Protein backbone atom coordinates (compact mmCIF):
# COMPACT_ATOMS: atom_id res chain seq x y z
CA UNK A 1 0.00 0.00 0.00
CA UNK A 2 1.38 3.41 -1.05
CA UNK A 3 0.18 6.50 0.88
CA UNK A 4 2.78 8.49 -1.12
CA UNK A 5 2.03 7.60 -4.76
CA UNK A 6 3.12 9.50 -7.81
CA UNK A 7 0.23 11.95 -8.29
CA UNK A 8 1.40 13.63 -11.50
CA UNK A 9 -0.52 12.91 -14.69
CA UNK B 1 -15.67 18.77 -0.97
CA UNK B 2 -13.85 17.99 2.29
CA UNK B 3 -15.93 18.97 5.33
CA UNK B 4 -14.70 21.79 7.57
CA UNK B 5 -16.58 23.80 10.24
CA UNK B 6 -17.84 27.11 8.90
CA UNK B 7 -16.14 29.00 11.70
CA UNK B 8 -13.89 28.65 14.73
CA UNK B 9 -13.02 31.33 17.25
CA UNK B 10 -10.65 31.78 20.17
CA UNK B 11 -9.17 34.51 22.31
CA UNK B 12 -5.63 35.88 21.90
CA UNK B 13 -3.07 33.47 23.26
CA UNK B 14 -5.31 30.45 23.10
CA UNK B 15 -5.22 27.43 20.81
CA UNK B 16 -7.85 26.40 18.31
CA UNK B 17 -8.21 23.38 16.07
CA UNK B 18 -9.86 23.09 12.67
CA UNK B 19 -11.04 19.73 11.44
CA UNK B 20 -11.19 18.53 7.85
CA UNK B 21 -13.15 15.33 7.27
CA UNK B 22 -12.88 13.48 3.95
CA UNK B 23 -13.39 9.86 2.93
CA UNK B 24 -11.17 6.81 2.94
CA UNK B 25 -10.55 7.62 -0.76
CA UNK B 26 -8.66 10.83 0.02
CA UNK B 27 -7.70 11.90 3.57
CA UNK B 28 -7.85 8.29 4.75
CA UNK B 29 -5.72 6.98 1.86
CA UNK B 30 -2.82 9.42 1.41
CA UNK B 31 -0.22 11.53 3.21
CA UNK B 32 -0.85 14.47 0.84
CA UNK B 33 -2.98 16.68 3.07
CA UNK B 34 -2.16 20.39 2.91
CA UNK B 35 -3.51 23.44 4.70
CA UNK B 36 -3.83 26.95 3.28
CA UNK B 37 -4.38 30.31 4.93
CA UNK B 38 -6.20 32.95 2.92
CA UNK B 39 -6.50 36.61 3.88
CA UNK B 40 -9.13 38.78 2.18
CA UNK B 41 -8.24 39.77 -1.33
CA UNK B 42 -5.04 37.69 -1.42
CA UNK B 43 -4.05 34.30 -2.75
CA UNK B 44 -3.84 31.33 -0.34
CA UNK B 45 -0.61 30.61 1.43
CA UNK B 46 0.61 27.05 2.12
CA UNK B 47 0.85 26.45 5.88
CA UNK B 48 1.23 22.65 6.10
CA UNK B 49 1.95 19.98 3.48
CA UNK B 50 2.38 16.16 3.71
CA UNK B 51 -0.10 16.10 6.68
CA UNK B 52 2.24 17.69 9.24
CA UNK B 53 5.23 19.39 7.55
CA UNK B 54 5.60 23.16 7.98
CA UNK B 55 7.00 24.90 4.88
CA UNK B 56 10.00 27.14 5.37
CA UNK B 57 9.26 30.32 7.30
CA UNK B 58 5.81 29.24 8.58
CA UNK B 59 5.40 29.82 12.32
CA UNK B 60 5.71 26.86 14.72
CA UNK B 61 2.35 27.95 16.07
CA UNK B 62 0.82 26.04 13.15
CA UNK B 63 0.79 22.23 13.29
CA UNK B 64 -1.40 19.51 11.86
CA UNK B 65 -2.08 15.81 11.97
CA UNK B 66 -4.54 13.24 10.73
CA UNK B 67 -6.39 10.33 12.23
CA UNK B 68 -8.45 8.06 10.00
CA UNK B 69 -10.36 10.24 7.57
CA UNK B 70 -10.08 13.51 9.55
CA UNK B 71 -7.17 15.95 9.36
CA UNK B 72 -6.78 18.65 12.02
CA UNK B 73 -4.90 21.92 11.97
CA UNK B 74 -4.02 23.43 15.35
CA UNK B 75 -3.10 27.10 15.71
CA UNK B 76 -1.54 27.89 19.08
CA UNK B 77 -0.83 31.29 20.68
CA UNK B 78 -3.62 32.88 18.63
CA UNK B 79 -2.78 36.34 17.28
CA UNK B 80 -4.99 38.85 15.51
CA UNK B 81 -3.05 38.28 12.29
CA UNK B 82 -4.25 34.67 12.25
CA UNK B 83 -7.79 35.74 11.37
CA UNK B 84 -8.28 34.35 7.89
CA UNK B 85 -10.09 31.57 6.05
CA UNK B 86 -8.27 28.21 6.29
CA UNK B 87 -8.63 25.45 3.72
CA UNK B 88 -7.56 21.87 3.82
CA UNK B 89 -6.85 19.90 0.67
CA UNK B 90 -6.13 16.30 -0.16
CA UNK B 91 -5.05 14.08 -2.99
CA UNK B 92 -8.05 12.16 -4.24
CA UNK B 93 -6.47 9.62 -6.60
CA UNK B 94 -6.18 9.58 -10.40
CA UNK B 95 -4.08 12.71 -10.39
CA UNK B 96 -6.92 14.81 -8.90
CA UNK B 97 -7.09 17.08 -5.85
CA UNK B 98 -9.92 18.26 -3.60
CA UNK B 99 -10.33 21.23 -1.23
CA UNK B 100 -12.35 21.67 1.91
CA UNK B 101 -15.11 24.28 2.22
CA UNK B 102 -12.98 26.60 4.37
CA UNK B 103 -13.18 27.72 7.99
CA UNK B 104 -13.29 31.35 9.03
CA UNK B 105 -11.07 31.84 12.05
CA UNK B 106 -12.18 34.71 14.32
CA UNK B 107 -9.92 35.97 17.11
CA UNK B 108 -12.16 37.29 19.85
CA UNK B 109 -11.44 40.58 21.50
CA UNK B 110 -12.58 43.36 19.21
CA UNK B 111 -15.14 45.59 20.90
CA UNK B 112 -18.72 45.40 19.88
CA UNK B 113 -20.14 48.32 17.84
CA UNK B 114 -23.77 49.20 17.16
CA UNK B 115 -24.73 50.10 13.57
CA UNK B 116 -25.33 53.59 12.28
CA UNK B 117 -28.29 53.60 9.88
CA UNK B 118 -29.16 56.20 7.27
CA UNK B 119 -32.28 55.86 5.13
CA UNK B 120 -32.79 57.90 1.99
CA UNK B 121 -36.16 58.14 0.10
CA UNK B 122 -36.35 58.17 -3.72
CA UNK B 123 -35.16 61.38 -5.31
CA UNK B 124 -37.71 63.35 -7.30
CA UNK B 125 -35.35 62.89 -10.27
CA UNK B 126 -35.56 59.11 -10.04
CA UNK B 127 -39.33 59.21 -9.64
CA UNK B 128 -39.50 61.17 -12.91
CA UNK B 129 -37.35 58.39 -14.44
CA UNK B 130 -40.28 56.09 -13.56
CA UNK B 131 -38.22 54.28 -10.88
CA UNK B 132 -38.01 54.45 -7.10
CA UNK B 133 -35.22 53.20 -4.86
CA UNK B 134 -35.05 53.48 -1.07
CA UNK B 135 -31.47 53.24 0.17
CA UNK B 136 -30.65 51.96 3.66
CA UNK B 137 -26.98 52.43 4.52
CA UNK B 138 -25.61 50.56 7.50
CA UNK B 139 -22.12 51.24 8.85
CA UNK B 140 -19.72 50.95 11.78
CA UNK B 141 -21.03 47.69 13.22
CA UNK B 142 -19.22 44.77 14.86
CA UNK B 143 -19.52 41.82 14.76
CA UNK B 144 -19.95 41.87 11.00
CA UNK B 145 -23.50 40.58 10.64
CA UNK B 146 -26.80 42.33 10.45
CA UNK B 147 -30.30 41.51 9.25
CA UNK B 148 -32.54 43.99 7.44
CA UNK B 149 -36.34 44.08 7.28
CA UNK B 150 -38.42 46.57 5.31
CA UNK B 151 -41.95 47.83 6.07
CA UNK B 152 -44.48 49.74 4.00
CA UNK B 153 -46.37 51.63 6.68
CA UNK B 154 -46.41 48.84 9.31
CA UNK B 155 -46.64 45.97 6.80
CA UNK B 156 -43.66 43.75 5.89
CA UNK B 157 -42.19 44.10 2.37
CA UNK B 158 -40.08 41.33 0.88
CA UNK B 159 -40.41 41.98 -2.89
CA UNK B 160 -37.81 44.26 -4.37
CA UNK B 161 -35.20 44.03 -1.62
CA UNK B 162 -31.49 43.69 -2.42
CA UNK B 163 -28.94 43.60 0.41
CA UNK B 164 -25.18 43.45 0.19
CA UNK B 165 -22.87 41.19 2.14
CA UNK B 166 -21.23 43.01 5.06
CA UNK B 167 -17.83 44.33 4.08
CA UNK B 168 -14.95 45.31 6.35
CA UNK B 169 -14.35 49.08 6.53
CA UNK B 170 -10.93 50.68 6.93
CA UNK B 171 -11.51 50.84 10.71
CA UNK B 172 -12.20 47.04 10.94
CA UNK B 173 -15.90 47.53 11.56
CA UNK B 174 -18.38 46.46 8.92
CA UNK B 175 -20.72 48.19 6.45
CA UNK B 176 -23.66 46.99 4.34
CA UNK B 177 -26.43 48.48 2.27
CA UNK B 178 -29.96 47.46 1.49
CA UNK B 179 -32.02 48.75 -1.40
CA UNK B 180 -35.79 48.51 -1.79
CA UNK B 181 -36.95 48.95 -5.38
CA UNK B 182 -40.55 50.15 -5.81
CA UNK B 183 -42.61 51.83 -8.44
CA UNK B 184 -43.19 55.55 -8.04
CA UNK B 185 -46.87 54.96 -7.41
CA UNK B 186 -46.09 52.37 -4.72
CA UNK B 187 -43.84 54.90 -3.00
CA UNK B 188 -46.52 57.60 -3.10
CA UNK B 189 -49.31 55.18 -2.06
CA UNK B 190 -48.14 54.67 1.54
CA UNK B 191 -47.73 57.07 4.40
CA UNK B 192 -44.17 55.86 5.08
CA UNK B 193 -41.57 53.16 4.49
CA UNK B 194 -39.13 51.88 7.13
CA UNK B 195 -35.77 50.06 7.18
CA UNK B 196 -35.27 47.96 10.33
CA UNK B 197 -31.74 46.81 11.10
CA UNK B 198 -31.16 44.11 13.69
CA UNK B 199 -27.73 43.60 15.20
CA UNK B 200 -27.04 41.12 18.01
CA UNK B 201 -30.74 41.08 18.85
CA UNK B 202 -31.22 44.87 19.07
CA UNK B 203 -33.06 46.74 16.32
CA UNK B 204 -32.79 50.23 14.89
CA UNK B 205 -35.48 51.59 12.56
CA UNK B 206 -35.45 54.56 10.21
CA UNK B 207 -38.54 55.83 8.42
CA UNK B 208 -39.10 58.06 5.39
CA UNK B 209 -42.26 59.50 3.83
CA UNK B 210 -43.23 60.97 0.47
CA UNK C 1 12.02 36.30 -7.08
CA UNK C 2 10.01 33.16 -7.55
CA UNK C 3 6.68 34.33 -8.85
CA UNK C 4 3.67 33.59 -11.06
CA UNK C 5 2.17 36.58 -12.86
CA UNK C 6 -1.26 36.18 -14.43
CA UNK C 7 -3.00 38.09 -17.17
CA UNK C 8 -5.59 40.75 -16.41
CA UNK C 9 -9.32 40.84 -15.67
CA UNK C 10 -11.85 39.66 -18.28
CA UNK C 11 -15.53 40.37 -18.88
CA UNK C 12 -17.35 37.78 -21.00
CA UNK C 13 -20.83 36.87 -22.30
CA UNK C 14 -22.40 33.46 -21.64
CA UNK C 15 -21.19 30.90 -24.17
CA UNK C 16 -17.90 32.72 -24.78
CA UNK C 17 -14.46 31.43 -23.81
CA UNK C 18 -11.65 32.99 -21.80
CA UNK C 19 -7.91 32.22 -21.94
CA UNK C 20 -5.85 33.21 -18.89
CA UNK C 21 -2.04 33.09 -18.82
CA UNK C 22 0.33 32.55 -15.93
CA UNK C 23 3.98 33.55 -16.50
CA UNK C 24 6.58 31.93 -14.24
CA UNK C 25 9.89 33.43 -13.16
CA UNK C 26 12.69 32.75 -10.73
CA UNK C 27 12.72 28.96 -10.96
CA UNK C 28 13.27 26.05 -13.33
CA UNK C 29 9.92 25.84 -15.07
CA UNK C 30 9.97 22.23 -16.21
CA UNK C 31 10.79 20.97 -12.72
CA UNK C 32 7.19 21.66 -11.62
CA UNK C 33 3.50 21.24 -12.30
CA UNK C 34 0.92 24.01 -12.35
CA UNK C 35 -2.66 23.89 -11.11
CA UNK C 36 -5.59 26.08 -11.87
CA UNK C 37 -7.90 26.75 -8.90
CA UNK C 38 -10.79 29.15 -8.79
CA UNK C 39 -12.93 30.86 -6.17
CA UNK C 40 -16.34 32.51 -6.41
CA UNK C 41 -16.84 35.63 -4.25
CA UNK C 42 -17.18 34.62 -0.62
CA UNK C 43 -16.89 30.91 -1.43
CA UNK C 44 -14.44 28.09 -1.40
CA UNK C 45 -11.37 27.25 -3.44
CA UNK C 46 -12.26 24.82 -6.21
CA UNK C 47 -9.64 22.64 -7.98
CA UNK C 48 -9.87 22.70 -11.74
CA UNK C 49 -6.91 20.73 -13.10
CA UNK C 50 -3.16 20.74 -13.53
CA UNK C 51 -0.38 20.21 -16.08
CA UNK C 52 3.20 19.02 -15.81
CA UNK C 53 5.31 21.90 -17.12
CA UNK C 54 7.87 19.53 -18.63
CA UNK C 55 5.99 16.74 -20.32
CA UNK C 56 2.65 18.56 -20.82
CA UNK C 57 0.46 15.76 -19.44
CA UNK C 58 -2.75 17.03 -17.85
CA UNK C 59 -5.56 16.00 -15.54
CA UNK C 60 -8.83 17.93 -15.24
CA UNK C 61 -11.53 17.66 -12.62
CA UNK C 62 -14.40 15.73 -14.16
CA UNK C 63 -16.54 18.83 -13.55
CA UNK C 64 -14.50 20.66 -16.18
CA UNK C 65 -13.40 17.90 -18.52
CA UNK C 66 -15.74 18.97 -21.33
CA UNK C 67 -14.75 22.65 -21.45
CA UNK C 68 -11.30 23.20 -19.95
CA UNK C 69 -7.87 22.89 -21.48
CA UNK C 70 -4.60 23.63 -19.73
CA UNK C 71 -1.53 24.09 -21.94
CA UNK C 72 2.05 25.15 -21.41
CA UNK C 73 4.80 26.85 -23.41
CA UNK C 74 8.21 25.99 -22.01
CA UNK C 75 10.16 28.57 -24.00
CA UNK C 76 7.83 31.26 -22.61
CA UNK C 77 7.70 29.60 -19.14
CA UNK C 78 3.94 30.18 -19.33
CA UNK C 79 0.88 28.11 -18.53
CA UNK C 80 -2.58 28.78 -19.98
CA UNK C 81 -6.07 27.88 -18.97
CA UNK C 82 -8.86 28.09 -21.47
CA UNK C 83 -12.43 27.70 -20.24
CA UNK C 84 -15.15 27.42 -22.86
CA UNK C 85 -18.95 27.69 -22.89
CA UNK C 86 -18.84 30.18 -20.06
CA UNK C 87 -21.83 30.51 -17.71
CA UNK C 88 -22.61 32.96 -14.90
CA UNK C 89 -21.31 30.49 -12.28
CA UNK C 90 -17.83 30.87 -13.87
CA UNK C 91 -17.68 34.39 -12.37
CA UNK C 92 -14.79 33.79 -9.97
CA UNK C 93 -11.17 34.55 -9.44
CA UNK C 94 -8.86 32.10 -11.22
CA UNK C 95 -5.44 31.29 -9.73
CA UNK C 96 -2.48 29.40 -11.01
CA UNK C 97 -0.37 27.58 -8.40
CA UNK C 98 2.94 25.76 -8.54
CA UNK C 99 3.25 22.17 -7.29
CA UNK C 100 5.76 19.40 -7.63
CA UNK C 101 6.62 17.03 -10.47
CA UNK C 102 7.72 13.63 -9.19
CA UNK C 103 9.65 11.15 -11.35
CA UNK C 104 9.56 8.35 -8.73
CA UNK C 105 7.09 5.75 -7.46
CA UNK C 106 7.12 7.32 -3.97
CA UNK C 107 6.59 11.05 -3.74
CA UNK C 108 6.65 12.36 -0.17
CA UNK C 109 7.91 15.96 -0.09
CA UNK C 110 6.78 16.87 -3.59
CA UNK C 111 3.26 18.17 -3.24
CA UNK C 112 1.78 21.34 -1.75
CA UNK C 113 0.85 24.45 -3.72
CA UNK C 114 3.63 26.66 -2.55
CA UNK C 115 3.64 29.57 -5.06
CA UNK C 116 0.46 31.26 -6.28
CA UNK C 117 -0.36 33.77 -8.99
CA UNK C 118 -2.15 36.94 -8.01
CA UNK C 119 -5.49 35.82 -9.43
CA UNK C 120 -7.49 36.86 -12.49
CA UNK C 121 -11.05 38.03 -12.11
CA UNK C 122 -13.46 36.77 -14.77
CA UNK C 123 -17.03 38.13 -14.87
CA UNK C 124 -19.57 36.27 -16.98
CA UNK C 125 -22.80 38.16 -17.53
CA UNK C 126 -25.39 38.70 -20.22
CA UNK C 127 -25.30 42.48 -19.50
CA UNK C 128 -23.84 45.01 -21.92
CA UNK C 129 -21.59 47.90 -20.88
CA UNK C 130 -23.68 50.75 -19.53
CA UNK C 131 -22.90 53.92 -17.62
CA UNK C 132 -24.82 54.87 -14.49
CA UNK C 133 -27.61 57.23 -13.79
CA UNK C 134 -26.69 59.46 -10.86
CA UNK C 135 -29.36 60.62 -8.46
CA UNK C 136 -28.94 63.09 -5.60
CA UNK C 137 -29.70 61.79 -2.08
CA UNK C 138 -30.72 65.06 -0.51
CA UNK C 139 -30.14 65.91 3.19
CA UNK C 140 -26.50 71.77 15.59
CA UNK C 141 -25.25 68.34 14.58
CA UNK C 142 -24.38 66.61 11.34
CA UNK C 143 -26.44 65.83 8.25
CA UNK C 144 -25.98 63.04 5.68
CA UNK C 145 -26.27 63.54 1.95
CA UNK C 146 -25.24 61.42 -0.92
CA UNK C 147 -25.48 60.22 -4.46
CA UNK C 148 -26.98 57.00 -5.75
CA UNK C 149 -25.02 55.61 -8.70
CA UNK C 150 -27.60 53.41 -10.38
CA UNK C 151 -27.69 50.70 -13.04
CA UNK C 152 -24.20 50.37 -14.45
CA UNK C 153 -22.11 47.56 -15.84
CA UNK C 154 -19.41 46.35 -15.39
CA UNK C 155 -17.64 47.28 -12.14
CA UNK C 156 -16.03 49.57 -11.07
CA UNK C 157 -17.13 53.11 -10.63
CA UNK C 158 -15.25 55.73 -8.70
CA UNK C 159 -16.88 58.49 -6.69
CA UNK C 160 -15.30 61.62 -5.29
CA UNK C 161 -16.86 64.70 -3.71
CA UNK C 162 -16.03 68.28 -4.74
CA UNK C 163 -13.35 66.95 -7.15
CA UNK C 164 -11.50 65.26 -4.32
CA UNK C 165 -11.50 68.34 -2.05
CA UNK C 166 -13.95 66.72 0.37
CA UNK C 167 -12.57 63.49 1.89
CA UNK C 168 -13.56 63.70 5.57
CA UNK C 169 -16.79 61.88 6.38
CA UNK C 170 -17.07 60.27 2.92
CA UNK C 171 -18.25 56.65 2.81
CA UNK C 172 -18.67 54.91 -0.53
CA UNK C 173 -20.48 51.60 -0.14
CA UNK C 174 -19.83 48.40 -2.10
CA UNK C 175 -22.25 47.86 -4.93
CA UNK C 176 -25.32 45.69 -5.01
CA UNK C 177 -25.85 43.51 -8.09
CA UNK C 178 -29.50 43.60 -9.17
CA UNK C 179 -31.36 40.79 -10.97
CA UNK C 180 -31.15 42.93 -14.15
CA UNK C 181 -27.42 42.22 -14.13
CA UNK C 182 -26.69 45.87 -13.36
CA UNK C 183 -24.87 47.30 -10.36
CA UNK C 184 -25.77 50.14 -8.07
CA UNK C 185 -23.92 51.77 -5.25
CA UNK C 186 -24.25 54.77 -2.92
CA UNK C 187 -21.73 57.28 -1.63
CA UNK C 188 -22.66 59.35 1.42
CA UNK C 189 -20.91 62.21 3.12
CA UNK C 190 -21.67 63.40 6.64
CA UNK C 191 -21.32 67.17 7.00
CA UNK C 192 -22.15 69.94 9.47
CA UNK C 193 -25.85 70.70 9.20
CA UNK C 194 -25.07 74.44 9.44
CA UNK C 195 -23.18 74.29 6.10
CA UNK C 196 -26.23 73.18 4.10
CA UNK C 197 -27.40 76.02 1.86
CA UNK C 198 -23.99 77.73 1.98
CA UNK C 199 -21.42 75.06 1.00
CA UNK C 200 -21.86 73.30 -2.36
CA UNK C 201 -21.64 69.50 -2.52
CA UNK C 202 -20.99 67.79 -5.86
CA UNK C 203 -20.49 64.13 -6.37
CA UNK C 204 -18.12 63.18 -9.18
CA UNK C 205 -18.78 59.79 -10.74
CA UNK C 206 -16.41 58.11 -13.20
CA UNK C 207 -17.30 54.85 -14.98
CA UNK C 208 -14.32 54.13 -17.19
CA UNK C 209 -15.71 50.99 -18.95
CA UNK C 210 -18.51 53.15 -20.50
CA UNK C 211 -16.30 56.29 -20.75
CA UNK C 212 -18.94 58.13 -18.69
CA UNK C 213 -18.19 60.95 -16.26
CA UNK C 214 -21.01 62.63 -14.27
CA UNK C 215 -21.04 65.56 -11.87
CA UNK C 216 -24.19 66.05 -9.79
CA UNK C 217 -24.89 68.79 -7.24
CA UNK C 218 -26.61 67.48 -4.10
CA UNK C 219 -28.77 70.05 -2.34
CA UNK C 220 -31.61 70.23 0.19
CA UNK C 221 -34.99 69.82 -1.47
Amino acid sequence: GNPDPNANP
Amino acid sequence: ALTQPASVSGSPGQSITISCTGTSSDVGSYNYVSWYQQHPGKAPKLMIYDVNTRPSGVSIRFSASKSGNTASLTVSGLQAEDEAVYYCSSYAGSSTWVFGGGTKLTVLGQPKAAPSVTLFPPSSEELQANKATLVCLISDFYPGAVTVAWKADSSPVKAGVETTTPSKQSNNKYAASSYLSLTPEQWKSHRSYSCQVTHEGSTVEKTVAP
Amino acid sequence: QVQLVQSGAEVKKPGASVKVSCKASGFTFTDYAMHWVRQAPGQRLEWMGWINAGNGYTKYSQKFQDRLTITRDTFASTVYMELSSLRSEDTTVYYCARDGFCPSNTCSGYYGMDVWGQGTTVTVSSASTKGPSVFPLAPGGTAALGCLVKDYFPEPVTVSWNSGALTSGVHTFPAVLQSSGLYSLSSVVTVPSSSLGTQTYICNVNHKPSNTKVDKKVEPK
